[PDB]
């Protein structure tokens, strides 16, 4: 019985028994220990990588933000486009685009009208799955911390300091998703998968 | 991360120990040395 | 041209510019950087992850 005890025991206590306040070297190999335990416990949440696997949950950030991926798709379907008045308007585009003229040929104009206005609503669902995922990465970051709580002071700073970055990344994703969807109305491309004949 | 963690300044306060630390490291040295004790005592009894 | 050049020096010479022939802050994030990046490195050899 007491063998067993001081072999449980003995592995900690040898490192115990030279503490001294003034030690440099521990504190810094105390934060190099405790970086790479966020590091291994972050990715492990969103990437899935590792052999500790929690079965009892979703796996937080990774399986979060993957159903992001497919509650947006439902987002860009609550549009509710009035038939009628595309049908009216439609009307009043052809008749203007022919104008002077009876016109003799179906316009190309009156396409490309209806299009660019039905494309200008997709940014208030694009820009809230950015929100979305924004808010989900803060909730893993803040699961990750609980680790550190025998060192106050570091559990707080690197709190701050992730939160901090991914914050200040809202303003570069967003900005390239505007420029994805003013792309879209730059060119109107008919030679992909489209009604070509008809 | 790291090197921003190691840049701030004052390094001897960020990696402060709470109290229980403390507590729990000096009672750890006071369980391993009275075992220690203990299995010398079985030792010279047993003869 | 120069522009994306000067980019790819930035990042490395703004350690150099504050050098110094003694400096043990200098050292020690260097050393600890230094360590990282091998267990990272060695375990993927191994493992085969990432």
């Amino acid at each position: 019985k007491l063998q067993s005890q001081l072999l449980s025991i003995e592995k900690e206590v040898e490192e115990y028994k030279n503490f001294r306040p003034d030690d440099p070297a521990r504190k810094t190999k105390a934060l190099l220990q405790m970086v790479q335990q966020f590091a291994v416990d972050f990715e492990k949440r969103i990437e899935g990588s590792g052999d500790q696997i929690d079965t009892y949950e979703l796996s937080g950030g990774a399986r979060i933000n993957r159903i992001f991926h497919e509650r947006f798709p439902f987002e860009l379907v609550k549009m509710e486009f009035d038939e009628k008045e595309l049908r009216r308007e439609i009307s009043y585009a052809i008749k203007n685009i022919h104008g002077i003229r009876t016109g003799l040929f179906t316009p190309d104009m009156a396409f490309e009208t209806i299009v660019k206005k039905q494309v200008k609503k997709i940014r208030e669902p694009c820009l809230k799955c950015v929100d979305m995922v924004i808010s989900e990465l803060i909730s893993t970051v803040r699961q990750c911390t609980k680790k550190l709580q025998q060192y106050p002071r570091l559990r707080e700073e690197m709190e701050r300091i992730v939160t901090t970055h991914i914050r200040e990344r809202e303003g570069r994703t967003k900005e390239q998703v505007m420029l994805l969807i003013d792309i879209e109305l730059a060119y109107m491309n008919t030679n992909h998968e489209d009604f070509i004949g008809f | 991360l790291l090197a921003n963690l190691y840049s701030c300044g004052d390094q001897n306060t960020l990696m402060e120990e709470s109290a229980e630390q403390a507590q729990r490291r000096d009672e750890m040295l006071r369980m391993y040395h009275a075992l220690k004790e203990a299995l010398s005592i079985i030792g010279n009894i047993n003869t």
